[PDB]
């Protein structure tokens, strides 16, 4: 997956994330093809990453942005409440690609 | 979407200029531009800063940069913002600065 | 589907979203063809996108620009709280076009 | 469904959401259409929609206003709290008119 | 349902909500025939709504005046609870008079 | 049921609800003999109303003054929690009038 | 029963009640003879109300002086939360004459 | 019950109670012999009363001093919560007394 | 039982409880002689009331020296909340000591 | 219906005429009309608005509107509210505008 | 039961009479009475209404009635209660009337 | 058990004794005894009573009772407890009496 | 048990709980007694409470140092919450010597 | 178990708890031992207290150290929430080491 | 353990020695020692304790006792408190004396 | 795992956390190896760990920075909350490569 | 399991814990030997404790560090929420090498 | 990592040295450092400062040292930090201080 195609599907404009996308995107596909048993290749030989696994790619990297150990923070006037899992809802859209273990 | 910091403004710094002959211009000029959220105080802020000698009347909120001096200007939205006080890191963990500022007309150029 | 008539269906009137619903639209309209196991294909083999589709297309667009890992936030005058899930009455916009796979 | 009927029936009196409306209501007739498995046709061949229908398309489009992916917002004096799915009583208006799917 | 009869059961002096209710009355009426299954029909053929669908269009009428995407709203000294779905002993208001579909 | 019978079981004492309470006591009335399947006739042949059914008409009248969408409103220092449905200790006073629709 | 002997039970001093009591204790009283389905006769045919029905009659007149529409009231240094439901230990005081319906 | 014993068990000195337990005490004698069917009459004829229903009529006549439709109340700076049912251990002193109905 | 053994049971050194302590002891004693249908007598007839029974009359005494109608209170710099029940810690205290009814 | 706005308000400015000889002659004349909400403040905001040297009598909430000016006037059920201070956009975020206000006697017209 | 407004009071003006060669006296008459409920100020607003020139004693609450005026006078269980201030409709609905007021020693009447 | 009145107070008031001859004497005579809960002010009532031209030292809490007078004086612990103010009768609802005072030494009697 | 030893157990310095202490620790002694259906008696014929006793005895008469009929209390800047049970740790002390009873 | 070992186990450092350790760590060690039916002997007959009877040990002292009747506490500055139980992974130390009764 | 008082304080009184001529000196001597809370006051009671002629700097809380008089002086760890005010009895209950003070130097003894 | 790749997966710029990391990811290593029961070796024998496996060392080592003991903390104008376990979806990472003990 | 290694897994640079750890740490590895029945003893016959067992024993003896009858503590501005139990992560990595008792 | 007290910080005293004929040249050396926490305080206790002669800059927090004085310096990211008031220990339980201060100008050194 193109690092600025993931860029653009989070609406980030600066390069302050480039040394963890170009690091977390590469695990993610592998663990997408891992997860569903499927190495996701077409009729001529070639890999061709459906958009659903595109979708949760960008999403699970945008997750796994935040600190893992923490729930909620306050700084003065700033606080932040953070989410604990990854929604069903993402996790969901690798469910039409999974093929049994053999 | 929900952005932290939605506005775009400008931080200007009061430079000298000298040519030919002895000069005393001084001139505002621009330092650079950031991200940035300006605010108006709150309902309940207003009464507390009727008791001041210069009343405030914006919040603006930035991320954190070093380069910010107490003695700057901000231009947002066509118009001048002057410092009141000091910046202030919030809770010193360099993250997100604060600055307090009133309005001083509107800007040329 | 067109990013203008997602832009109506969503009541944008700037153009501060076009770089991420160009990227975005086309990913959740083949993410519908491989969820409902339908590639939308009428007698004359055209692509005939259901108006079911479409509601959920805009509505997944505009739940997608939130921050994945973020379930509240707070700056001194302002505060959001967001949804962590799709709500089921958005997911139910595929159901009577679900096919089973073969 | 024309739009100034829906006008009067929410109660709109300017003109801010035409855009909006004109874009919506024919995309929700035609998905009450596709879910009760009913074309909505008299005896003589004629498009005939009942009244549950009618409301059924204006309460939701009233819904879908608001933002798929926010529950809550307060802004400093004024704040919202926002509902999550479509109430049960606004889609049981389609249930006397379902039929099974052929 | 006479529209001056509805703003007497529910204590309405001007002509604010007249537009609204000159549209929302019959396509009520009609929906409790619908969905009772019953024209409401004397010995004369004579249609003779009964007492309880009354009751029942008036308090659904002043029920839909409200937003359908909130539940709660506040601007500095007044603030606002409203309920989510019709209450079950509005609902009951059909009761004796179902019929089953034919 | 006389309305001024109905205003001393409520204590009230200005005329401010007579317009309501004239149209909303009638009606109150049939759907109690349309809910019981009793016409409650005695046996000369004239109409002789329980009391329970009396209790009943009075307090649903007095139910019924309420804003049928909103739980709760606020207003400087005065505010008010509504009650959503009819208690159960008020529609339980039908019961020892109950028959069997024939 | 005697008001003034309702009044000697409920600690009232002043003549405010007096109207409403006149009214809702006869019908109290008879309530209470429907719904044990017992006339309350002793050998002589003379009616003996038990001390049961006295004190449940007393204790539902008491209760019935609040709003049926309003779970809680506030004005600025006055407030109110109000029961919603008759309590079981009250209507548990005509259990020991109930009777079954002939 | 002598009405001096009753104001010795609840800790009473004035006189602001005594036209209140003159009327409730005799009632929840006769109550206490209604509810376990028990006349409590010892070997030679005489009423003696045991000690339970001695407790338990002392404590119900002051559980019966507050308000039957009011859970809390507020006012300036002063406060009260109310309960809102017979607690049952002051119901449970009746039990080593009771017997079947004849 | 004396009044002093309960007194120093229950760390009261003023006489404030006196008269309330005398009247309600004996009267808590009769009811466990009563509860347990034990009549706590030893081999030469005489009365031994066992230590568990003991510490149930001291702390049910103190139990009962509450408002029963009351669950919280407050005035102004003092505020109280009470138990509604007797604990079963407390009500534990007769167990060993129980005897079937004949 | 419950909305948010349910009053109708006046904006009016003052706007000079010139006709003939040399004219100095300023009169309110009506700018636009909104849907508003005014409301009293509250009983706590009260003591805090009498330690001011002029004491602050509504808070206005409209839709927000760049036509709005600190010197302008609105009429309101007939009576003439005059603006304390500048008009205050909520946030930032250009939704919904807060004036300050005070009653200054009847309207003819 | 529980009255919003268990009291009952009277309203009163100022009003003058005229009889016979030149007249100047004048009256306070009744306008009319409502039912009210007038509430003694809370522990926490009295050291508030001490840092006033007129100290407000009592708030009185009322049905909406544009009857109501600024220079009017209330009777309430023999004694008279002059106002303060200007009476507030809240949250402008038209449905209850604040007036703030002080004690004016006894009625004759 | 737990009373809301555990205090026993005395009320007295300032009458005159004339015998003889001409006589101007006053004497503090005892009206009634009542229960009562004698409060000092909290810790944060005291800092808002510290600006005050008389400070106040405790409230008086009572069943309701038209007797009271705001000239007369309450003897409580051997203390002599002065008035401040008029009573105040808890909203309006004539069931508890609040009285503010403050301590002014040792009783003798 | 020693009345200075369960002082050493619970911490106490002074003599304010001595004359409550000498009270209340042989009831609890023979209540451990008559709970567990077990003299305490070893080979020779002498009283031996094992230590489980002890601990037991020592912490229920530190419990029973509070209130019946208070959980809560405050008092302008001092406030306690109080424990309604004995907990189950405490009573587990007497598991491992219980017999049955004869 | 010796006391400076607890007192390094509890991170202890003055002689404030010296006089409750001294008597509290034994009664401990005791109940250990009578709760888990094992002596703890080994092979030359000689005492070897195995490695988490001393870790329960030290963990129940340092519980044993609060008030059995209270489960918080606040003053003006300083506030207190007491456990009420002892946690269950402390009474899972003694766990490796329970025998039967004989 | 997690005492309420875990203190140690001294309580002193001024007090007269008279020896062989005529003699003046007085010295402060021990009454009695109780168990203590000494507590510096809050971050939000500071602001409110600089706003006094005499500011406030510690809350000594100890079990009621009628041998504590407010021309006392209490040494702790090595320095005198001296009292502001009168000692307070919580709510009248007669459990928990509070009493306000401030440092005044070391103590020599 | 290489050290710098793990700081470049969790968005770590200095060296304050290097002598943890350089402790804390071998241990993580073998932990998942002895978990999965997998020693992850590829065709040639050589060490190939899976892109999963990497995934959760670089996270569970995330969580591990906090206190094991705390599950909120706060000064002045910083607060945070602290999660307790380690999330389902972080442990799931482990599941493609589970084999069973031997 | 040396002392300095686990210094260097809880990120602890002083010597405060110094006299705790040289006490605590042995005694975590025989409770994990005597849990486990696992003496963890190589081919050769030597002793080599596996990570888990170390990621254990850190974490437990960082757990234990609190107070054992404490959940919350207030100080001024500073706070503490404590955790009650051990949590099922760190308890589960003892699981892969457990053993039955023999 | 999470630490309560990130920073470190340089505490400083004022003493004296002499050499060789009189001398009376005082230094600010360095005594001791320490972990700490220094915040800017918050956007409530700004208001609340400003109504002081001394205004407060900085809340410091560190473990509990008796060897911190009230004449001592603290040298803070090449700034200089002078202590308001006396330091206080939180609650009276010997483990955190808090010491109050304001910004000074840089630091040479």
């Amino acid at each position: 997956m193109d690092i600025q195609r993931v860029k653009r599907l989070l609406s980030i404009t600066n390069d302050k994330h480039d040394e963890y996308l170009t690091e977390m995107v590469p695990l993610l596909v592998e663990f997408a093809k891992d997860e569903c048993h499927n190495p996701f290749i077409d009729k001529d030989g070639n890999e061709s990453i459906p958009s659903g696994v595109l979708i949760f790619v960008a999403k699970a990297a945008q997750f796994y942005m935040t600190n893992a150990g923490l729930t909620g923070r306050s700084m003065d006037t700033v606080s932040y409440n953070f989410a604990t899992e990854i929604p069903s809802t993402i996790l969901k859209k690798l469910n039409p690609y999974r093929k049994m273990a053999r | 979407m929900y952005e932290e910091f939605p506005d775009v403004i400008t931080f200007q710094s009061y430079v000298e200029q000298s040519n030919g002959e002895g000069g005393k211009t001084y001139k505002w000029v621009d330092e650079f531009t950031a991200a940035a959220h300006v605010q108006p105080i709150s309902q309940e802020e207003y009464y507390k800063a009727q008791q001041l000698q210069t009343p405030i009347g914006y919040n603006i909120y930035t991320p954190y940069d070093d380069r910010i001096d107490k003695k700057m200007r901000v231009i947002y939205r066509g118009k001048i913002v002057t410092f009141i006080g000091d910046p202030v890191d919030l809770s010193g963990l360099q993250e997100i600065t604060r600055i307090k500022g009133k309005e001083d007309g509107a800007y040329v150029g």
